[PDB]
RNA sequence: AGAACACUCGUGUAGAGCAUAAGGACUAAAGAGUGCCUGAGUGUGAGCACUACUGCUUGCAUGAGGGGAAACCCGGGCCUAG
RNA sequence: AGUUACGGCCAUAUCUACUGAAAAACACCGGAUCCCGUCCGAUCUCCGAAGUUAAGCCAAUAAGAGCCAUGCGAGUAUUAAGGUGGGCGACUACUUGAGAAAGCGUGGUGCUGUAGUUU
């Protein structure tokens, strides 16, 4: 087969939301565990009386991860979900999601004071030459030859954890 | 009734023309100017320093001194009934050189030559003046292909 | 939304050719180049350093009416000439580069023997000789890059200020600064002479000897050292200002025209369309 | 977790913003962020708006001046009123 | 003859699909010890060559969209001067002069400056 031209992760995306006080602290610490980054604290785009959210007060935290310890964080979450997977689940663009209830299947100990949260898990997929569109100098827009399409994210699914996509 | 502030009445005038908005070209900045050329005015709305009243903009004038940044151009205008020479500051960018010497700079090129020969073999120029467009020329016609005209279409 | 409608490409403006291109800075070089209308006979040179994958260039350039002006160029490819045998973007290939630049220079215009070299000892800006010709003065253009503290691109301006041209500027921007202290040259002519690689070869064998040959192949295939540095750079710097380069010739590579295409004349397009028409029905 | 919560990928000539009328101006910015500073210095000339008051433009000299690697810029508020 | 670095005039150069490419380059590419900067070596900064022409850059193709030119529209629309011209008016004919636009047809699809490198 032909070199290049084969599918990597290029990111994984982590997201708690849990609007209010202390309970910010005590999720950023979860985040802190399962990944060696401290997370970024994220504001209110608007003023929501019903939810709760005052606008430009903090209601998530997040972080992403890149190399090798997207690959364990990955594994450790789809068997939480059993290795099933809807064709809901899949972008036009070559990226798929998930979700959690509850972060103590990643394996962390209790500590009833801390909590119980649920997590969102999103990933994003590509071939190399990407560059091309992020640097700075010469900036331009990448071929339609290295783009990852619906079915190849299917497919490498499939391939690399022997899952089973529903329709 | 109307005010009378700096910039009044210029809607049209200082505004871009359609796909020309931006800053100056390098030209703008590479040009060299000299006391006594004539230069002509023409505003640039997106610089704000050293534009001139709207009084002068299209109008040709001739530089009477020359800073790092900035021209001195004399002017002159009628009020009262009686001319005065006014004394205008502009900028580089809202400045451009004047056309309106043309074809005289190249008449005295011809002059030059002339003037001198008129020193060593003859004793004055013959200057060559311009002449105005003179009578109708005579034509000598071979008088076939001759074509008819008639009012043929009716207009209805 | 945008691009559905045919007005959009009706009134549409396009940036300047070498902007789409991202390759040149517009706001910058008005500021670079503006003439000042005072100063008759001023004719600012600019040097220009850019680094590729490959090499290092030093450009000395004037802007004219129509276009720059390439008054002299060097190039870090061109140093094999005098042995260099690795490490073509390297720090020390920035500073031979701009080294190599300024003398070319300074012969052309025949100050060469008036402006001395000196090899990294001081940090201050080149003084005009009294009862001789000024120096040759430029500015440092540098482009698109960011300016940071050992940026490379600020190596070869110290190579160029070595070679004798009057540049400008400020010691901020080197290794070896300190916010509220004398400046530490030690350092600066330690990365200068290539300590800052010799320190990393001496740790990976230490390390992981498998790694040690997977990033140094090409240094083991000439089979330099960690200590033989010094004197390979001692010697490159040496020669730089003692020798010459051999002229290049000019040749009609012409012939190559072969490989050009062109373009279809409009007896074919048409004959290729109605063929197209009857292949359809 | 809903019409409307946070995070992403692709398109996106301005359909947004620019405290305060209306017009003009602005896109690797003049908009949104982040760093440092108090030039919202000091003497003294020449001019533009129908030009007194007022507002602005610009010259030369100085500061144990500022910001920036530097070219450059700054004696209030992007320009036209307070 | 191309490319590459720095440019000039700023779409004949744009936008969308497809396809080609000797050499040398230009790139993607392999790491983070240091200098430097990030929630994140993705970007920026540094140190490298195991791979690859798939991408970008360059070039061709399309009764392509858009842009540029020219012919026609057309002596048409409008307009300066004039008369004891006409009309209840609204407005309009004539005499000596100046003179368009949209649409629609046909053709085009970057040109050049200084230096470097490659038969």
């Amino acid at each position: 087969e032909n070199p290049m031209n084969k599918i990597k992760i290029q990111k994984l995306c982590l997201n708690i939301c849990t609007g209010g006080g202390e309970i910010l602290n005590k999720a950023s610490k979860v985040l802190e565990q399962l990944t060696g980054q401290k997370p970024r604290l994220s504001k209110s785009r608007l003023t929501i009386r019903s939810f709760g959210i005052r606008r430009n007060e903090k209601i998530a935290c997040h972080v992403t991860v890149r190399g090798e310890k997207a690959m364990e964080i990955l594994e450790k979450g789809i068997k939480i979900k059993e290795y099933e997977l809807i064709d809901s689940n899949f972008s036009t663009q070559g990226s798929f999601g998930f979700g959690i209830k509850e972060h103590i299947d990643m394996g962390i100990k209790y500590e009833p004071d801390v909590g119980i949260f649920g997590m969102n898990f999103y990933v994003v997929l590509e071939k190399p030459g990407i560059r091309v569109s992020k640097r700075k100098r010469v900036k331009s827009r990448v071929g339609n030859k290295q783009r990852v399409t619906k079915d190849e994210a299917k497919n490498w699914f499939v391939k690399k954890y022997e899952g089973i996509v529903l329709g | 009734v109307s005010s009378h502030g700096y910039r009044r009445q210029t809607r049209n005038l200082f505004s871009q023309a359609f796909r020309k908005h931006g800053m100056p070209n390098t030209s703008t900045y590479l040009t060299q100017y000299a006391v006594g050329e004539y230069v002509d005015i023409k505003v640039n709305p997106a610089i704000h320093k050293g534009m001139p009243h709207k009084y002068y903009h299209g109008r040709t004038g001739i530089i009477k001194e020359v800073n790092r940044g900035s021209v001195i151009v004399l002017f002159n205008r009628i009020l009262a009934n009686k001319t005065v020479e006014r004394k205008v500051i502009v900028g580089i960018e809202h400045i451009r050189k004047s056309k309106c010497q043309d074809e005289y700079l190249k008449r005295l090129e011809i002059n030059k030559k002339i003037i001198e020969e008129a020193e060593k073999k003859g004793e004055v120029p013959v200057l060559f003046k311009r002449q105005p467009k003179g009578p109708k020329p005579a034509v000598e016609m071979l008088m076939n292909n001759i074509i008819e005209l008639s009012y043929d279409k009716v207009e209805s | 939304d945008n691009k559905s409608k045919k007005s959009y490409f009706q009134r549409f403006q396009t940036k300047k050719r070498r902007r789409r291109l991202c390759k040149t800075n517009y706001r910058r070089r008005t500021k670079l180049i503006k003439l000042d209308q005072k100063n008759v006979g001023e004719d600012k040179s600019r040097l220009v350093v850019r680094i590729t994958n490959s090499k290092v260039i030093c450009q000395v350039v004037k802007s004219h009416l129509g276009g720059d002006m390439v008054v002299a160029q060097a190039t870090s490819a061109e140093l094999k000439e005098f042995g260099l045998k690795v490490g073509f973007t390297n720090y020390s290939a920035a500073y031979a580069t701009g080294l190599l630049c300024a003398r070319k220079i300074l012969r052309m215009e025949k100050l060469d023997n008036i402006y001395k070299p000196k090899f990294c000892t001081d940090v201050d800006v080149v003084e005009d000789i009294e009862g001789e010709k000024n120096a040759y003065r430029c500015y440092l253009d540098i482009g698109l890059s960011r300016n940071s503290k050992g940026a490379k691109v600020f190596a070869a301006m110290k190579g160029a200020s070595d070679g004798g041209i009057k540049i400008p500027y400020s010691p901020k921007i080197f290794p070896g600064y300190n916010k509220d202290e004398e400046f530490d040259q030690q350092k600066l002519r330690d990365r200068i002479f290539g300590k800052e690689v010799a320190n990393y070869m001496q740790l990976l064998k230490k390390e992981d000897e498998t790694k040690f040959k997977k990033q140094f192949s090409e240094y083991i295939k000439q089979n330099i050292n960690a200590e033989d540095l010094e004197k390979m750079y001692e010697n490159l710097f040496n020669s730089i200002v003692t020798k010459e380069i051999s002229k290049k010739e000019k040749k009609d590579y012409s012939a190559l025209k072969k490989y050009k295409v062109m373009k279809l004349t409009k007896e074919e397009r048409d004959a290729r369309v109605q063929q197209k028409l009857v292949e359809n029905n």
